[PDB]
DNA sequence: TACCCCCCCTTCGGTGCTTTGCACCGAAGGGGGGG
């Protein structure tokens, strides 16, 4: 005789009724399997059959359960998800086996059938109604109701977890000893005590979500290592991913690509320094997913890379609360960075990539910067502390590069390793106007209408230029105007320009861009020994800012 | 026996719902025990995913203090929650407050446990306590007092407030008290040691009610010391063709609050077509023009006053060499305060930690001076805050915050 | 022709200053993973 477990209260979003869906026409395969399985349910009393006095229905079907002869039941209730009402998840994140400390005793079991053993909302019954063809429609068929949670309601997973979780509360409060991780019915058992202690301990538990009707099937019991667990392999002093399959297929479809890149993803957390970029690069577009895709001389290369990197077998070693936790970065080129969090050398507890480009203009050090806090925040999730850092920037790079940029930006304690290659700024703009440099005032202008525009300057000692341009705006010809002054300018110049736009990105001293032109105006900016940049007002007769203004208009 | 104040949200508007962020070990600890604890007393109750709304949790530690506090984040619910101001439950704001030689803060927030909150409101105090390593999924509990950090808590503990103090400014009448949130503002004239005495007595006063993060606490201002940081143009002797164009480029700006502003006379020093470095002098029409527009820069500004309808707006400049500059505002280019901040904690070391305390020095001057927060633009990208400002977060209020890059081609606010 | 959680990469529309172009950012739909 089971302890009850308590209902959750479930309503409707306000003025909302129940579904009525009817069904879609079924092939007799599906309705024949379909039936035999209702019977089972109504025996165990997972549902019950009275359906006259109720209104509402929702379709259900039928597949089969992966490569097995077993037909699955499946209800769609994608209508009364909508008119039911909000949840709130409690399932904030996934578990990681880095964040794990080594027990001496471990079990991994799992509930049996779960939602089935949770009863639904008395009231909220009625809504959950369904309908099956008693033979292809010719006769009118069997109705039924939901007695517990149903499989494709919104409110299932959160609804059980939530009582899981009541359930073992007791548990583990009266059993300081021991380490329960549950993600929803998937349990993870260890303890330093002796076996026969902690096998003793596993069947306490087991009687204990007997008591309230969860089964625990010794088929889904696991005993002895590795241990299979959230997708890894857990053995006692390492882990690891379970195996990865690389599609080696000749012929990339989109959807190829796609999987592909999401499995270098996944084997990322632990294979050191997997790079997607190359191959993400070939699925930018809007190609659909069966277009085929050549590999680009680059990608293959990237994929080719990966192919070394995982030919090799890695483990993860388990976390130790006695010992820092140190995180270490490289750049990998072409805004790609990978990092490994570590306590002692050598033994990498996980590992990860930081590709992402945000912004049109950026450089190293911003991107650094992000890589950090990526990785401080990864941490606090799994170790819930800050890493040590080691970053291939230099003390003074650093400092320079804080200090005078015009946002609040920090790294936290972290010390500079030498490993080429380094992350530093790659030009400097003067403070002060450069003495006995030519000094250039800028301007460029574009027609609204017909998008043509011309870039020029003129300097102090009578230096002159305007060029023609073609298909352009207001903002590319002020680069342009900018581009050409230093073109035309020796190793040391001041410019002169009244574009906020243009300021706006060089000041932030880009090594890097979307756009050609601005990478140019960099590729110049690098090779220059001194610039001073400056902003003046339009309009104002200003210096050769009016003189230029004219030209360029 | 206390009955509910019962409270609605703003109609058109459902409760909050706000994903719990990570939290470190420390924090988490310490919030397992207050949560415990508080579970014991009946302040807080554990519930289910069927209640849809949540709120951020985590915790802080007050100036100079070794216990942790527990601190939610109420913003978004004090937004959705009814004004009191309609209720008439609002709390007026003594001008003369800022006028004191001293003003201490207390934390009364401890007071508002004692006040039950209205049942069906209760729902949306949810907040979600998370896990290392997400051993365990969230851990849902909900208010059933009047909790910390929610704006309907000092207006509903109003009521029993003015009765405790009624003693103590009656026998002391030339004492300011303001209440704000979970904090008291009390202002004097005396001299410190006297000071210090009454905020002692107050706090005794407390216990006479309470026999019948702790209230120990206390934080010194001194707002008749404070001072404003206005706009002004450098002075020089000789003037390059580069610090004309800064000048003008200044004055320019300038003239969107102050419009008498001229710039004619030195633009046309930039006549020609010079080298950045080159000094030039003044001509007899520039040197007037100039100290025309430095009068005008020491008279204040036209028709700019407080409107109490209209939202604080905070804007802050990263200058460099830990100095930070802000100005105060309601309506665009009308200030209503200018300042400047200087060797704070983390000066040339880390500038979160200074833009932090920065934010926190600038609310509360707000709430001295208008009894309001404002909504700061802050010099920073969100990634970047949102990692670490909880770290440095030392009082009891959030104030709302939207982020901004502002690159300064005029150097405005500082030379 | 179903349900809940997390991650990366791309695309696309809304939003506000760089302003009617350009930069940013969140949502969503592709993929990976978990139950
Ligand atoms: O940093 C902004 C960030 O915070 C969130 C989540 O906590 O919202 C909070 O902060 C906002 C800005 O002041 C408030 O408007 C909001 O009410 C509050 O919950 C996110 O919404 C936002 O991205």
């Amino acid at each position: 005789p089971i302890s009850p477990i308590e209902t959750v209260p479930v309503k409707l979003k306000p003025g909302m009724d129940g579904p009525k869906v009817k069904q879609w026409p079924l092939t007799e395969e599906k309705i024949k399997a379909l039936v035999e399985i209702c019977t089972e349910m109504e025996k165990e009393g997972k549902i019950s059959k009275i359906g006259p006095e109720n209104p509402y229905n929702t379709p259900v079907f039928a597949i089969k359960k992966k490569d097995s002869t077993k037909w699955r039941k499946l209800v769609d209730f994608r209508e009364l998800n909508k008119r039911t009402q909000d949840f709130w998840e409690v399932q904030l994140g996934i578990p990681h086996p880095a964040g794990l400390k080594k027990k001496k005793s471990v079990t991994v079991l799992d509930v049996g059938d779960a939602y089935f053993s949770v009863p639904l909302d008395e009231d909220f019954r009625k809504y959950t109604a369904f309908t099956i063809p008693s033979i292809n429609n010719e006769t009118p068929g069997i109705r039924y109701q939901y007695n517990v949670l149903p499989q494709g309601w919104k409110g299932s997973p959160a609804i059980f977890q939530s009582s899981m979780t009541k359930i073992l509360e007791p548990f583990k409060k009266q059993n300081p000893d021991i380490v329960i991780y549950q993600y929803m019915d998937d349990l993870y058992v260890g303890s330093d005590l002796e076996i026969g202690q902690h096998r003793t301990k596993i069947e306490e538990l087991r009687q204990h979500l007997l008591r309230w009707g969860l089964t625990t099937p010794d088929k889904k019991h696991q005993k002895e290592p590795p241990f299979l667990w959230m997708g890894y392999e857990l053995h006692p002093d390492k882990w690891t991913v379970q195996p990865i399959v690389l599609p080696e297929k000749d012929s990339w479809t989109v959807n190829d690509i796609q999987k592909l890149v999401g499995k270098l993803n996944w084997a990322s957390q632990i294979y050191p320094g997997i790079k997607v970029r190359q191959l993400s690069k070939l699925l930018r577009g809007t190609k659909a997913l069966t277009e085929v895709i050549p590999l680009t001389e680059e990608a293959e290369l990237e994929l080719a890379e990966n192919r070394e990197i995982l030919k090799e077998p890695v483990h993860g070693v388990y976390y130790d609360p006695s010992k820092d936790l140190i995180a270490e970065i490289q750049k990998q080129g072409q805004g790609q960075w990978t990092y490994q969090i570590y306590q002692e050398p050598f033994k990498n507890l996980k590992t990860g990539k930081y590709a992402r480009m945000r912004g049109a203009h950026t450089n190293d050090v911003k991107q650094l910067t992000e890589a950090v806090q990526k990785i401080t925040t990864e941490s606090i999730v799994i170790w819930g502390k800050t890493p040590k850092f080691k970053l291939p920037i230099q003390k003074e790079t650093w400092e320079t590069w804080w200090t005078e940029y015009w946002q609040a930006t920090w790294i936290p304690e972290w010390e500079f390793v030498n490993t080429p290659p380094l992350v530093k700024l790659w030009y400097q703009l003067e403070k002060e106007p450069i003495v006995g440099a030519e000094t250039f005032y800028v301007d460029g202008a574009a027609n609204r209408e017909t998008k043509l525009g011309k870039a020029g300057y003129v300097t102090n000692k009578g230096r002159q230029k305007v060029v023609p341009l073609t298909n352009t705006t207001n903002q590319k010809t002020e680069l342009q105007a900018i581009y050409l002054a230093l073109q035309d300018s020796g190793l040391e110049v001041n410019i002169v320009t009244d574009s906020q736009y243009a300021l706006g990105i060089i000041q932030a001293q880009p090594d890097k861009s979307e756009s050609e032109l601005v990478n140019q105006i960099i590729e110049q900016l690098i090779k220059k020994e001194k610039v001073y940049l400056a902003w003046v007002p339009a309009h104002k007769g200003i210096g050769g800012n009016e003189q230029v203004d004219k030209l360029v208009s | 026996p206390i009955e509910t104040v019962p409270v609605k949200l703003k109609p058109g508007m459902d409760g909050p719902k706000v994903k719990q962020w990570p939290l470190t070990e420390e924090k988490i600890k310490a919030l397992v025990e207050i949560c415990t604890e508080m579970e014991k007393e009946g302040k807080i109750s554990k519930i289910g995913p069927e209640n849809p709304y949540n709120t951020p949790v985590f915790a802080i530690k007050k100036k100079d203090s070794t216990k942790w506090r527990k601190l939610v984040d109420f913003r978004e619910l004090n937004k959705r929650t009814q004004d009191f101001w309609e209720v008439q439950l609002g709390i007026p704001h003594p001008a003369g407050l800022k006028k004191k030689k001293s003003v201490t803060v207390l934390d009364v927030g401890d007071a508002y446990f004692s006040v039950p909150l209205d049942e069906d409101f209760r729902k949306y105090t949810a907040f979600t306590i998370p896990s290392i390593n997400n051993e365990t999924p969230g851990i849902r509990y909900q208010y059933n007092v009047l909790p910390q950090g929610w704006k309907g808590s000092p207006a509903i503990f109003q009521s029993s407030m003015t009765k405790i103090l009624e003693p103590f400014k009656k026998q002391n009448p030339d004492i300011v008290i303001y209440q704000y949130m979970d904090d008291l503002y009390v202002g004097s004239d005396l001299e410190i040691g006297q000071h210090r005495t009454k905020i002692e007595e107050l706090r005794q006063h407390l216990l006479r009610w309470g026999l019948t993060p702790f209230l120990w606490m206390g934080y010194e201002l001194h707002p008749d010391k404070w001072t404003v940081q206005p706009i002004v143009l450098p002075e020089k002797d000789s003037w390059t063709v580069n610090d004309i164009q800064k000048l003008v480029g200044k004055l320019n700006w300038a003239s969107q609050i102050y419009p008498g502003i001229k710039v004619r006379q030195l633009s046309k020093l930039l006549r020609g077509t010079k080298a950045l470095t080159e000094v030039i002098p003044l001509t007899e029409e520039a040197e007037l023009e100039l100290a025309e527009n430095r009068e005008i820069l020491k008279e204040p500004v036209h028709g700019v006053y407080y409107d109490p309808s209209k939202d604080l707006i905070a804007e802050i400049q990263k200058q460099g060499q830990g100095q930070w500059t802000y100005q105060i505002y309601q309506e665009p280019f009308k200030n209503l305060k200018t300042g400047k901040y200087a060797r704070m904690r983390g000066a040339h070391t880390n500038d979160v930690k200074q833009l932090t305390e920065a934010v926190q020095k600038i609310t509360t001057e707000s709430i001295v001076i208008w009894g309001k927060t404002p909504k700061f633009k802050l010099p920073i990208q969100k990634e970047t805050w949102e990692t670490w400002w909880t770290e440095y977060w030392q009082a009891t209020w959030i104030p709302e915050w939207e982020f901004v890059n502002t690159p300064p081609l005029v150097k405005l606010w500082y030379q």
